RNA sequence: CCUCUGCCCGCCUUUCCAC
RNA sequence: GUGGAAAGGCGGGCAGAGGC
């Protein structure tokens, strides 16, 4: 099961909730996707299913872990409110972009005890992503982000998070 | 039989959500404009908490107005759910699924109801139209720049659960237009409304509110009569009288035909 | 009456719950101060990057992270609380009040909340001879209740997130038809449902300050930093019982609340006389239970017997009210052993079970002063 | 029969609150290919009948002398006696419900009703003269819908019992508030006399529906409708016969119903009268 | 984040054709 | 010398009741 059921794309979409709900072999096999969209510092870098078949790997590398949604939800209440300034409001959201760098920052700062690799799981794979949104524009290469932003939300309720 | 016009009785104001204004939707999000991304009261939540209130006001003094309204002779106070019939003699004579309300069956018992030809009947074969028409309520342009600039508009409340709520202070503009289709009663139409209004400034709107979500407060602009001659010319001759530091419990109060001679300046 | 004021006798927290890391704490003096990340952060780029990111996402060696905005920039402030206690070395996390610009008020459900335990006590002291004719219709299981014999003395057995209190919220407030249990809830069979308590106003930044609350029952005492507001602030909530919600439903509620209105006199009319005889019975009774421990801190005491001689309705709130406020369990006492087996079977103490201090061991105070007394009146 | 000329009006319907015009989870009517919403042409001209015949009513004494066969009607509804033209002016039981349609075309000639919205009699009837088109979105909301926004909502209502508060939620579909239509209503110029009557009523009706509403629930809401001109074009006779450009149009791109309707009305079709 | 509700009631074509 | 002419899918309906 370990690194065998679980492929690239849609392998093993279906059968890994009942594994999720385990120790040592997700310890291992998730920890490749998680170095890989490490090595994915361009976010853009995928126009097919790569992302949506790498955010179950980031939500399986999530599971075990604890991932509380009241830290998750205000940085990800800013992200809308950017998208919102897109439809015909603004063109220049760089003074928001190190406001939206900064919550991640306080984040991983607030959270301490048993939630340590938790939120380094978080702080882990997004820091790549979460460079590329300054010096691009927002009607490209942030809304492939946007797709990708719910992406690991959702099939982390489906392993069994919240 | 007979439907006339004479003008459009139009209240515009704005309502002031003097605590956290919760109407909510399907964590628990309140409605908002889905292209604007912001909330409003919508003027079906409005005309309803103040149906709801002027009902159970006109429950409680069945008897001692059916000289004044007649057809108030077919209701006597209560209820039908402990008896399943669409109409008896109670005032709450309308199935309306597993909840019960008070509409008249036809025309011409709701032409003397005093609630059902304010906000309106339906029945089966003759059914009466409603004579105000209630608007949904936005916020103001004020509250757009705060929106713009980073000022909170919404909060999150955790409660273990979180009901969401429009900040305290934060401003929605309402406008009621009332349909003059006969002169010989419209004053006790323009009385009945500013008193379903009274009563909500004292209830609440929307959301739990007995947890202190409501506090709903007008502060009044404008009424404007507009006569029919104002639709045919498009020259700005209608009356405007202003009660714009007015409260709606100084409007209906004696005040009121000092407000409203102008309205008869025209019929 | 309308706009009933308040006031405020005891340091007093309503939570938000959220806490403040040292990354949005300075203390400059002895006063302390809220900085805007958001703004300060914003303000910081002019003179410059990544290394906010990463030095935030790091948390090292706090005091050095909110100091070393003092090289070439100061002065970015939110609200600028007072420590009012010998504490902060930051190592600490305030827990914020609720807020709703930045300015403190206090929530209608959080003192409707303490409403309802006090309205709840009251009904289950009065009401077991005539607590089987509430559940006497549509429920057929009050020969349980009376075959035990005053439904707690069945409660204690029939125990024996948590729905503890699911059936017994059920006999005093809302008597249902039928369910997979014996009875439930419904919330449209309530008097509760008429009492309207609305959020006050808000208080103001002067009475507000962060405080250092002392764990006691232990050998070794914790601290926990917290915010409250400081006793002697006053403001105005509004309270009313709505008569019309009474007269419509006097055929509709099911429940002991309704069968101890039925005796006053007219139900739909001493509902508000009830209301507060109830506040006064259950929140002295607990001012009283705590007058026999003296493990606190000698100034307890002094300002329990200060709590007599006071006009008005006094009843708690807030953070600092303990297992005794929140809860019956004060008349949950005079049980023992039936409720003793039954403590241990819903669990206490843990990292087994506490033996001889399972429920009142913590006490949590704010600089001797013991935390949540608002006086209505 | 008698033709002079067509005047075009071209103008945007906004929609200020969320319009909801129905089809029988309940659907607002769509394009079966698109499947974008639309505003009818059945439904737009009947409400301009619906509330204009309620202004007549009520003047049925002030125009007796501009306009003849409006003295053959007393105010009111032919409802109570089950026969169609008695001496009321809602005459015409089409199914249940009874509307004004005159009788005959040398009455319809003179109402001022049913000489723009026609009539049906035996012994000949009256054509309408006006031709209301369907108001599809504009193609700045085509390009929102093809950017991916969203165009309808899904809006949930319920009612309530007074007494126990029980509530009984239902779902209506409405478009989004804001989305900008596209109307064109094209007048018949049959006679030259009554053309300028025909306009000032149908800008008077006009002006009705921005105080009433369009379609679907309205008193709860549902209408706001906003109309906004753009240009009335008037194509002459001679402009067929030969397929020339050559037509008065009268520019207002920012202009509401009542700034046209008495503020330009004679400033305006200034050019519109001298040509006839 | 938990507990009941998650569309009703209607019209469903009417009328015109000059021997 | 048009399978035509006339014909608003609408009337009514608080996403709310309890839950610090
Ligand atoms: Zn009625
Ligand atoms: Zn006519």
């Amino acid at each position: 099961v370990d690194a065998s059921r679980l492929f690239g794309e849609s392998p093993d979409v279906v059968g890994i909730k009942k594994m999720l709900e385990k120790g040592k072999q997700w310890e291992a096999i998730q920890p490749y996707f998680d170095n890989v969209v490490r090595e994915a510092k361009n976010f853009l870098e995928w126009s097919p299913n790569k992302r949506l078949a790498n955010a179950v790997t980031v939500a399986a590398y999530l599971t075990s872990q604890g991932l509380k949604t009241n830290q998750v939800r205000k940085i990800l209440d800013m992200a809308r409110t950017t998208e919102l300034k897109v439809k015909r409001g603004e063109g220049d959201i760089k003074d928001d972009l190190v406001k939206m760098r900064y919550l991640l920052a306080y984040t991983v700062g607030k959270a301490t005890g048993q939630s340590k690799y938790s939120l380094d799981a978080f702080h882990r794979i997004l820091d790549p992503m979460l460079e590329v949104l300054m010096g691009s524009p927002k009607k490209e290469n942030f809304e492939k982000f946007y797709d990708f932003l719910q992406a690991v939300v959702a099939y982390h309720k489906f392993f069994g998070g919240g | 039989m007979d439907r006339r016009f004479y003008g459009k009785i139009v209240i515009k104001g704005k309502i002031k959500a003097v605590t956290g204004l919760h109407i909510g939707s399907q964590a628990n999000p309140v409605i908002k404009d889905p292209h604007t991304g912001l909330p409003y009261i919508p003027g079906s939540s409005l005309k309803g908490r103040l149906r709801s209130l002027f009902e159970i006001l006109v429950n409680s003094r069945l008897g001692e107005w059916r000289e004044k309204y007649p057809s108030l002779a077919n209701y006597s106070p209560g209820s039908c759910r402990p008896d399943n019939q669409e109409n008896c003699g109670k005032f709450f004579n309308r199935k309306i699924n597993r909840g019960w309300i008070h509409v008249c069956p036809d025309y011409e018992t709701a032409l003397a109801c005093p609630v059902c030809r304010l906000f309106g009947a339906s029945g089966k074969e003759s059914n009466f139209p409603s004579r105000i028409i209630v608007r949904d309520a936005f916020l103001t342009k004020e509250w757009e720049e705060k929106w713009r600039a980073g000022e909170a508009i919404t909060e999150a409340k955790i409660e273990p659960r979180t009901n969401e709520r429009v900040v305290a202070g934060a401003e929605f503009e309402f406008e009621i237009i009332y349909n003059v289709e006969n002169t010989t009663h419209w004053r006790d139409d323009i009385k009945n409304l500013l008193t379903a209004m009274a009563l909500l400034e004292d209830s609440y709107l929307g959301g739990s509110g007995s947890r202190g979500y409501g506090k709903v407060k007008f502060i009044f602009d404008s009424f404007e009569f507009r006569p029919l001659d104002y639709y045919r010319t498009g020259k700005d001759e209608d009356i405007v009288s202003i009660d714009a530091r007015e409260k709606s419990v100084s409007d209906i109060l004696s005040g009121f035909d000092s407000l409203f001679s102008e309205v008869e300046g025209k019929l | 009456m309308t706009e009933r004021t308040l006031k405020v006798l005891s340091p007093l927290h309503i939570g938000t719950g959220n806490e403040l890391t040292p990354v949005d704490i300075y203390p400059r003096e002895n006063i302390i101060h809220v900085l805007d990340t958001e703004r300060l952060v914003n303000d910081l780029m002019n003179l410059g990057e990544l290394n906010e990111i990463l030095a935030l996402l790091k948390n090292p060696p706090a005091y050095i992270w909110k100091g070393y905005i003092e090289e070439f920039h100061l002065d970015p402030s939110d609200y600028s609380i007072y420590t009012l206690k010998i504490h902060g070395r930051k190592s600490m996390q305030i827990k914020e009040f609720i807020k709703l610009n930045g300015r403190p008020y206090i929530p209608g459900s959080s003192l409707k909340g303490a409403i309802r335990t006090a309205v709840l006590y009251k009904a289950l002291k009065e009401c077991d001879a005539r607590a089987v004719m509430r559940v006497v219709s549509k429920v057929n299981g009050d020969v349980a209740r009376d075959i035990g014999r005053d439904v707690l003395d069945y409660y204690m057995s029939f125990l024996s997130r948590k729905r503890a209190d699911d059936l017994l919220e059920a006999i005093v407030f809302g008597m249902e038809p039928d369910r997979r249990s014996k009875i439930r809830y419904e919330p449209k069979r309530d008097p509760m449902k008429a009492l309207i308590v609305r959020d006050s106003k808000p208080v103001g930044r002067k009475h507000l300050a962060v405080y250092h609350v002392e764990v006691i029952g232990n050998p070794q005492p914790i601290p926990i930093w917290v915010e409250a507001i400081e006793p002697g602030a006053a403001t105005d909530v509004e309270i009313h019982v709505d008569t019309e919600a009474l007269r419509l439903n006097a055929d509709y509620f099911n429940g002991l609340l309704w069968e101890c209105l039925k005796e006053r006199g007219e139900p739909g009319e001493v509902f508000e006389d009830f209301l507060w005889e109830a506040v006064d019975e259950f929140y002295t009774a607990v001012m009283k239970y705590e007058t026999i421990e003296v493990q606190k801190f000698s100034q307890v005491r002094s300002f329990y017997a200060s709590l007599e001689d006071h006009s008005g309705h006094v009843l708690r709130l807030g953070w600092g009210s303990g297992w005794l406020a929140m809860t019956i369990g004060l008349l949950l006492v005079e049980k023992g052993y039936k409720w003793e087996n039954v403590r241990k079977k819903l669990g206490l103490g843990k990292k087994g079970s506490g033996f001889s201090r399972e429920f009142p061991k913590t006490r949590r105070l704010a600089d001797g002063m013991p935390m949540g007394w608002v006086v209505l009146e």
